[PDB]
């Protein structure tokens, strides 16, 4: 390695040495990635051997096994496990290419040259220059969308994927026709962000996601084939830093940005993240428990349980009312042009969504950190913490903690461009050349 | 005189007065020396605008030499903004009599201190002697590149 | 002066595994309930009491203890 | 559960997750030996 | 007169506070 | 008082460390954390003794006036109710 | 020698151990 | 054959761990690229042998 | 030059009395906004249906509260989470009565702050000094964010954040010790602490440094080293001061992350029933008794 | 116990892992 | 009231577009030394 004296950087801040190390950088980034997938796929065995296909997914505290139920792999209707074959050849897959990858990154990280300027061209950068920066983000972003391309041909023209949203419950079905109007498409980025409206959270049919992934796909293959033959406009070199801080901490805020919006998704919505899976969403579980009751007094004209929304729709009562946005397949058949349809609330009522409201019941979003499901005032019974509960609290810390990197790295970025990294002058200080304040 | 209380409240650290006047001082130095400085470019402009070449140059390298140091704009300059203008200054006189590789050093210098208006440059007459060495070209392109590669895309448009 | 030679790390070998071996056997022999006064597992609650004791009373405290207590 | 072919060695799979944060663990002691340099 | 003599304790903090940024003794 | 004495942690803490000289004489400039502060939030120190002294004096006399309320409190005299309020 | 410094970390120490195999002890026990 | 399906297992945990204890400390050490520049690949290749060879079975287990 | 070249340099210009900065130019006008609003709703105005069942509550001081009772009552509950601006209510009246004054001030106050914590490092990079005193202030925002914002999402409702006020902050943090065991959670152990260590290392700085003056920083290490036997740390002055930035700035990260965790009805631990006995007799606990006071808490919390 | 013998005893032959490699550069000289 | 959201609407676009405007009009951070 190298010490303080050659590089300015104590051992706390020893990878801050890299920056200039092209190699290094690339070994270090391989064995991260090499790392990444070592998780995904320890994880993955380690599910699959603790799995019971008999009981739900989600009253086992299962995170990456409905990921890949949702991908559609050995579910049949309705949510029930055909077989667990291919979770066990994803998981052992994921681990092989873990060892590939963490070969390559030790070999780059301590064997390959400290630079690649001289002897490759072709992968040779500084992080002053404009242009191959620029061609390293066409690569990726070319990556990128083709993975963007790959989920939306496994969905159109494979095995297909779990649509929640079919009649008589969830089942695997084949996407024939996948929404590519800019219009609605387009609509979720400029919708609102409260009550009804929950932005690209709230999208609810597959076609609609199917249609915006192949846009995505479209549009980063295009970006990225600009960007590899392209240099950015004088404006934007006016306008950006151009160093690795920079860079990293613009990724810093983005990737922030994208932390808060997975958290907010995997709370809200249930079509990307079916609740046979991840089990009912917190206003999910109200107004089940509500229905539950409404159906339970009614084979014992609002019943007790329904009430006149602030803008005039049949919706449950109680406390249940400030969930009164919620939309799920088992519940839709009953609702009406104008709220829910009283003679559809009293008729026409299928076992199996009454089972499965009665299921979502009581289960519903509730847990700590002793892991005892139930409310704070509960003796210990049974321990359940809902997955929804577990992805939303992990991704927001994580969000949050990049947010504040993106603003370290963005100042010290800044500062280090300017020259001040280090301090004040001491002989000739902006201040000292200044009115005095009055 | 007063430097040496002002130095020795700096090394307590309780501001006070004794820096109050130095600080005024200072202020008060760099405007007059940044109105010096103004006149001076009007005074070698107007000298300039008959003949009187090498005197021109002068008083703006005089100029240059009478420069701040450290300074930090309002928005963030970093650098005089009559410093960008005096250097293409003397990137044209220099340009003017010959001795084209500091003329285009100058030139250079003046572009790292800022002067984004690159299309002046080109459609500039008094620089023609800069034309005809390609250096001028290279600074250029390194500190203006073409947003499109034109050629590589006409490649592999070709095949 | 720090000193973490061999010699450290061999004369006291011996004495810390006697006093974790002195620990353990003071736990499982039972004389921490019998010094303590702690209550066994199979004592909280005897033939006479099943509910939680009280003491409601100062200098008649030592043998009402040892009544209740189960001795 | 794991397929029967691999059921004995369902204890090691046990164990995968842990290995990643151990990897901060070796970088700590790799410069514990390297003394801080 | 109770909110009347707790609004004129407020708005007197306030003036205080106002005095004390743009009022300032120079050092 | 508590509150206040780790409000005045961080800010000095954040102060000193973002106002180093590059490198018997201070290691940080008072002047432009003085500048900064007075045109930031308002009102700015300008004597180290008077700002560690502020520093020693405020989680004092926080807690000491806690050790008053929780005397008064062992008597049951407490701040308990409104009588107009209720 | 039985120096001061040696008495103080001795004195810390000794309980200390014995604690902690009184507590390994009762991790054996059912509760 | 799921017998030599798990000894062949075994062999391929032993020669992997064989090969993440090595590998470290025959790059790190001087001129470590060298002396065994075949015989660490030889491994690798064997290791990688191992994988497809509780592949193949696994599809007649 | 044009008016924008002169109205650039009055904004960017750092001979104000208190420098307005881009950022500065979002800030104003929104803190402004957000405390006319506060002050205007505190004096005056009507009770608050913070329920939506038709049994408003008062918070005004001129409906009888006096300073410490007096509060801006959160928005009702019948509103949820939607967005309510002054001019999709159907009259006046029905926007007060549904408390859209806390959502205008909540949202104002938000971005005035954000838009402050940009305004400390626009003028860190004028001035020329190392710009992370932002990141040192990232705290309490975040702590107001969580607050005010974050959980009232977790929860469903703004009726869930904290009132505007003095009874309104207790009667929130008892609700919310019913609702979640806030005490004993590992995050609000770490917030405490980071506070009381805040404390307790603001007094003993401010003591060292001020009974170190000479007519001395060795004479104060040397001190300290024979006192708390600490005889090898805080030698040199900014590591001293990172630490004492860094300490109650972490604290309060961690005790924010845990009020966003409890957010999504992650509580704390739950000892309840953890000791038993032979045969299956429960024995009390310390966690048995406040699991009864936060039981009496939860049954008087609720009207209905 | 077998099941938890063999846990505790793969888990420490991986965890040892690490500290061997390092020792062994340490001793023999690497790069380390 | 949509007198009101007008008004509203476009005090916020202005503000806005200042911001936007204003930090796009400030130069990039140079090192006048090296
Ligand atoms: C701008 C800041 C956020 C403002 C909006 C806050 C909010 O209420 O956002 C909520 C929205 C989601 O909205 C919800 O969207 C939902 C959509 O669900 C609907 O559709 C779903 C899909 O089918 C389901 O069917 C569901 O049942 C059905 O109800 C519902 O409409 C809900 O009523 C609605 O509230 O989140 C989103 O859009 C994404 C928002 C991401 C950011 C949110 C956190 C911001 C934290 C800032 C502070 C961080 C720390 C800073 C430190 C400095
Ligand atoms: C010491 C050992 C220990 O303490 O072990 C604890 C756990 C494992 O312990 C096991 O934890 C389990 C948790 O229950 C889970 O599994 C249960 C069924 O067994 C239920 O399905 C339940 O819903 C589900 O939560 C059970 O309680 C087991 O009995 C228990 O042995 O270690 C682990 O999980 C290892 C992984 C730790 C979490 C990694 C980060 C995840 C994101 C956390 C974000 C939190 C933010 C706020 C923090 C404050
Ligand atoms: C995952 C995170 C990560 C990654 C990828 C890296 C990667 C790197 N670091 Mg950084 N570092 C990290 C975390 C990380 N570090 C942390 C958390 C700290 C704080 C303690 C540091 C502190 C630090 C310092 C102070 C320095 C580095 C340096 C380096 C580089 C060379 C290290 C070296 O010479 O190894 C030598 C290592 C050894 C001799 C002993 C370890 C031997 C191997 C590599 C251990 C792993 C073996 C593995 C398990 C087996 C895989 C087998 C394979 C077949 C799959 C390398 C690019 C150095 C550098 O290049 O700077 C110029 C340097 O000076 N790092
Ligand atoms: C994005 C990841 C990435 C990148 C940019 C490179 C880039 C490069 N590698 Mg690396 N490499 C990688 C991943 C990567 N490799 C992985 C995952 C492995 C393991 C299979 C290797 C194994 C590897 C070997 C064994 C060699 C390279 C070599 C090279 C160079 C010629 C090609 C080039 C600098 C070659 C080279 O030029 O060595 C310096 C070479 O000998 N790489
Ligand atoms: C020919 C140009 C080229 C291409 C194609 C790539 C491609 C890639 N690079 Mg990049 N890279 C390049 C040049 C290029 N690089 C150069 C010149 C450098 C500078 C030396 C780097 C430096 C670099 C770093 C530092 C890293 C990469 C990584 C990666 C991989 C990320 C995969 C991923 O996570 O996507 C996610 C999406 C998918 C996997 C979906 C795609 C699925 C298939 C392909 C669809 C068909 C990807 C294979 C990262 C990595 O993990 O490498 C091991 C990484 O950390 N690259
Ligand atoms: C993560 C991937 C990625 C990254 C890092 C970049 C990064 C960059 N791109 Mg590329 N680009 C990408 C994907 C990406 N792009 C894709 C997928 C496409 C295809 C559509 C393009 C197409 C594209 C073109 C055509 C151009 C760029 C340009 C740029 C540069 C200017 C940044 C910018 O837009 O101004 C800062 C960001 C904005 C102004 C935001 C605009 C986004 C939309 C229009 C509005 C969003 C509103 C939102 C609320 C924020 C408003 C911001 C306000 C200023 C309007 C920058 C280097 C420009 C350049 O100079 O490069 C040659 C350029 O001309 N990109
Ligand atoms: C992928 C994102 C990314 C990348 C590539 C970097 C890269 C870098 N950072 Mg940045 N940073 C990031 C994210 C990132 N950081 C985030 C999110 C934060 C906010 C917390 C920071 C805060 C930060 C600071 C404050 C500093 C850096 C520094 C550095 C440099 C040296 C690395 C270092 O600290 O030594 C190697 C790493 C360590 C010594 C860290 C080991 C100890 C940590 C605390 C372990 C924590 C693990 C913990 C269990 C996680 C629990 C999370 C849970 C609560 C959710 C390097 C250029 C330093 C530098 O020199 O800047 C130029 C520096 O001073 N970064
Ligand atoms: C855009 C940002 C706008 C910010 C507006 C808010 C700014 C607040 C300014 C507060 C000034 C307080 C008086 C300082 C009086 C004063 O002149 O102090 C001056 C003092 C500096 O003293 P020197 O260093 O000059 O002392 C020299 C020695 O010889 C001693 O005199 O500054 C401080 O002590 C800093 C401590 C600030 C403490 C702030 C406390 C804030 C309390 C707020 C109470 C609110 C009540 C609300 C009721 C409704
Ligand atoms: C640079 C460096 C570093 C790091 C490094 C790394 C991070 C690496 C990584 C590496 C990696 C990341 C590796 C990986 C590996 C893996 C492997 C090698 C795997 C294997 C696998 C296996 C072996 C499996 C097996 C099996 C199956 C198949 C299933 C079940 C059964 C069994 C178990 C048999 C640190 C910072 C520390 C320090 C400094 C230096
Ligand atoms: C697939 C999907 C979808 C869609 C998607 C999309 C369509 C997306 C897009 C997205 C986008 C389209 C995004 C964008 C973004 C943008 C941004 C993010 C921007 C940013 C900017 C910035 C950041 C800037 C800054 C600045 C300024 C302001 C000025 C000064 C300078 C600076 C640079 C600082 C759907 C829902 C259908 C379905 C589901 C999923
Ligand atoms: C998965 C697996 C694998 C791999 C493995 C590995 C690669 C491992 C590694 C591991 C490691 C790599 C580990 C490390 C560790 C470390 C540790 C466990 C530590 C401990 C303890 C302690 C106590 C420490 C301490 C310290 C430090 C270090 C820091 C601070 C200072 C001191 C000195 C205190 C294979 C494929 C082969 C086979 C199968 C299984
Ligand atoms: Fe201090």
């Amino acid at each position: 390695g190298r010490d303080q004296e050659t590089t300015g950087f104590a051992w706390w801040s020893g990878n801050a040495r890299l920056i200039n190390l092209s190699g290094k950088l690339l070994g270090a980034h391989v064995a991260h990635a090499g790392l990444i997938v070592f998780w995904a796929g320890a994880m993955n065995l380690f599910e699959v051997s603790h799995f019971v296909p008999e009981k739900p997914m989600y009253e086992q505290g299962l995170i990456l096994l409905p990921h890949i139920a949702t991908l559609g792999y050995g579910v049949g209707p309705g949510g029930e496990i055909i077989d667990t074959f291919p979770y066990f050849v994803s998981g052992v897959l994921h681990l092989i290419s873990s060892a590939v990858l963490g070969f390559g990154g030790v070999y780059h990280s301590l064997i390959g040259p400290e630079t690649l300027e001289e002897s490759y061209p072709f992968f040779g950068y500084v992080w002053k220059d404009k242009n191959k920066m620029t061609n390293i983000l066409g690569y990726h972003l070319i990556m990128l969308g083709l993975g963007a391309w790959l989920l939306v041909w496994k969905a159109m023209y494979f095995g297909g994927v779990y649509d929640t949203w079919a009649p008589g419950g969830g089942d695997v079905r084949v996407i024939t026709n996948p929404t590519t109007n800019a219009a609605v498409i387009f609509g979720y980025l400029v919708k609102s962000p409260f009550g009804g409206d929950g932005w690209i959270c709230s999208v609810d049919n597959m076609e609609d996601i199917i249609g915006g992934h192949i846009w995505i796909g479209t549009l980063e293959i295009l970006g990225g084939i600009w960007h590899i033959y392209t240099t950015p406009w004088p404006w934007a070199r006016r306008a950006f830093v151009w160093s690795g801080e920079a860079y990293l901490s613009y990724s810093l805020g983005a990737i922030g940005v994208m932390g808060f919006i997975a958290c907010c998704m995997s709370w809200f919505n249930n079509t990307a993240y079916p609740s046979e899976f991840y089990g009912p969403t917190g206003p999910e579980a109200s107004q089940s428990q509500a229905f539950t009751f409404l159906v339970r007094d009614q084979r014992l004209g609002l019943g007790k349980y329904l009430m006149r929304s602030p803008t005039g729709e049949i919706i449950f009562g109680g406390e249940t009312m400030r969930f009164w946005d919620f939309r799920g397949p088992w519940l839709e058949p009953l609702r009406g042009p104008n709220g829910l349809d009283l003679n559809k609330l009293k008729n026409d009522i299928q076992p199996w969504q009454e089972r499965r409201a009665a299921e979502y019941m009581t289960h519903a979003p509730l847990g700590s950190l002793n892991s005892v499901g139930g409310v704070a005032t509960e003796i210990n019974a049974v321990n359940f913490v809902s997955p929804r509960s577990w992805l939303a609290c992990s991704h927001f810390c994580l969000g949050f903690f990049f947010f504040i990197g993106h603003l370290w790295h963005a100042g010290r970025a800044r500062a280090a461009a300017a020259g001040f990294e280090k301090g004040i002058d001491r002989f000739d200080e902006p201040v000292l050349s200044m009115r005095p304040l009055d | 005189a007063a430097e040496k209380q002002w130095k020795k409240e700096r090394a307590g650290g309780n501001y006070g007065a004794g820096t109050k006047e130095i600080q005024a001082r200072n202020y008060v130095q760099r405007k007059e020396n940044e109105r010096k400085r103004r006149e001076m470019f009007d005074d070698a402009l107007a000298k300039f605008k008959e003949n009187d070449i090498q005197g021109a140059l002068v008083e703006f390298e005089n100029i240059i030499a009478m420069e701040p140091r450290n300074f930090v704009g309002d928005n963030f300059s970093r650098n005089t903004p009559i410093y960008k203008v005096t250097q293409y200054n003397i990137a044209c006189c220099y340009s003017m009599l010959d001795q084209v590789e500091e003329a285009i050093k100058s030139l250079d210098a003046a572009m790292l201190s800022g002067f984004d208006n690159y299309d002046q440059i080109r459609r500039d007459k008094n620089l023609s002697k800069a034309r005809a060495n390609p250096k001028f070209q290279a600074v250029l392109d390194k500190y203006d590149e073409p947003v499109v590669n034109w050629n590589a895309v006409k490649a592999t448009f070709g095949a | 002066d720090i000193l973490t030679s061999i010699r450290y790390w061999v004369i006291h070998s011996i004495t810390v595994p006697a006093l974790f071996i002195a620990g353990w056997l003071f736990v499982s022999t039972g004389l921490a309930y019998d010094v303590f006064g702690t209550p066994r597992p199979n004592e909280y609650f005897t033939e006479d009491r099943q509910e939680a004791p009280l003491i409601t009373d100062r200098f008649n405290a030592l043998e009402q203890v040892k009544k209740l207590s189960g001795n | 559960k794991l397929p029967e072919a691999y059921a004995p060695f369902a204890p090691i799979v046990d164990v995968l997750p842990v290995i990643p944060v151990f990897f901060i663990l070796l970088a700590f002691v790799w410069q514990a030996a390297v003394s801080f340099r | 007169m109770e909110a009347l003599v707790y609004t004129f304790l407020l708005v007197g903090t306030l003036g205080i506070i106002f005095f004390s940024i743009f009022f300032r003794d120079p050092p | 008082g508590v509150l206040g004495a780790a409000l005045l942690c961080a800010i000095h803490g954040a102060t000193v460390e973002n106002t180093l000289f590059e490198d018997a004489e201070e290691t940080y400039s008072m002047v432009t954390a003085n500048r900064f502060w007075s045109q930031i939030f308002g009102v700015a120190f300008s004597n180290k003794r008077w700002l560690h002294f502020f520093m020693l004096l405020v989680p004092v006399t926080g807690l000491w006036m806690s050790a008053i309320g929780v005397v008064g409190l062992a008597l049951n005299l407490r701040a308990y109710d409104f009588v107009s309020q209720e | 020698i039985f120096t001061v410094r040696w008495l103080a970390i001795h004195g810390i120490a000794v309980p200390t151990i014995f604690f902690l195999g009184a507590i390994t002890a009762m991790q054996f026990i059912q509760r | 054959m799921t017998s030599i399906l798990q000894v062949a297992l075994l062999a391929l945990i032993f020669v992997s761990f064989a090969l993440v204890v090595g590998v470290p400390v025959v790059f790190a050490t001087p001129n470590g690229w060298t002396d065994n520049k075949g015989a660490v690949f030889s491994g690798l290749s064997l290791w990688l042998l191992l994988v497809f060879v509780v592949g193949i079975l696994n599809s007649f287990v | 030059s044009s008016l924008w070249a002169r109205f650039c340099e009055w904004i960017t210009s750092t001979e104000n009395r208190l420098y307005i900065g881009w950022f500065g130019v979002i800030m104003i006008p929104c803190l402004l906004t957000a405390t006319s609003v506060f002050i205007i709703a505190f004096i005056a105005a009507p009770p608050v249906d913070i329920d939506g069942i038709r049994e408003p509550v008062s918070g005004s001081l001129l409906y009888g509260n006096n300073i410490i009772t007096g509060a801006v009552i959160p928005t009702s509950n019948a509103i949820g989470l939607h967005f309510y601006p002054i001019w999709e209510a159907a009259s006046l009246d029905e926007w007060l009565y549904n408390g859209g004054p806390y959502q205008l001030i909540v949202c104002h106050f938000l971005l005035g702050v954000y838009c402050y914590m940009g305004r400390e490092w626009e003028l860190s990079f004028r001035l020329g000094m190392r710009p992370w005193i932002a990141v040192a202030y990232s705290a309490p925002v975040a702590a107001a964010s969580a607050v005010f914002l974050v959980y009232p999402i977790g929860q469903g409702s703004f009726s869930d954040g904290m009132p505007l006020g003095i009874s309104g902050t207790f009667n929130f943090m008892i609700v919310f010790q019913a609702e979640h065991n806030i005490l004993m959670h590992p995050f609000h152990m770490l917030g405490v602490a980071g506070v009381f260590g805040g404390s307790l290392f603001s007094a003993m700085h401010g003591s060292l440094v001020t009974s170190s003056l000479i007519r001395n920083i060795v004479a104060a290490h040397g001190y300290f080293g024979r006192l708390i036997f600490q005889y090898a740390s805080f030698n040199n002055s900014r590591s001293l001061h990172f630490f004492l930035a860094a300490w109650p700035v972490i604290g309060i990260w961690f005790t924010a992350l845990g009020l966003s965790t409890m957010a999504f009805n992650l509580n704390g631990f739950n000892f309840n029933q953890s000791v038993v006995d032979s045969q299956g007799r429960v024995l009390n606990t310390w966690a048995d008794i406040i699991n009864r006071a936060n039981l009496g808490m939860e049954v008087m919390h609720e009207r209905n | 116990n077998i099941e938890l013998a063999l846990t505790l005893v793969s888990l420490v032959l991986v965890v040892s892992a690490g500290p061997l490699v390092v020792v062994l550069l340490s001793a023999r000289g690497g790069n380390l | 009231m949509l007198t009101l959201k007008i008004f509203v609407y476009t005090v916020v676009t202005f503000f806005v577009c200042l911001f936007i405007f204003g930090f796009l009009s400030n130069d990039p951070a140079r090192n006048p030394g090296k």
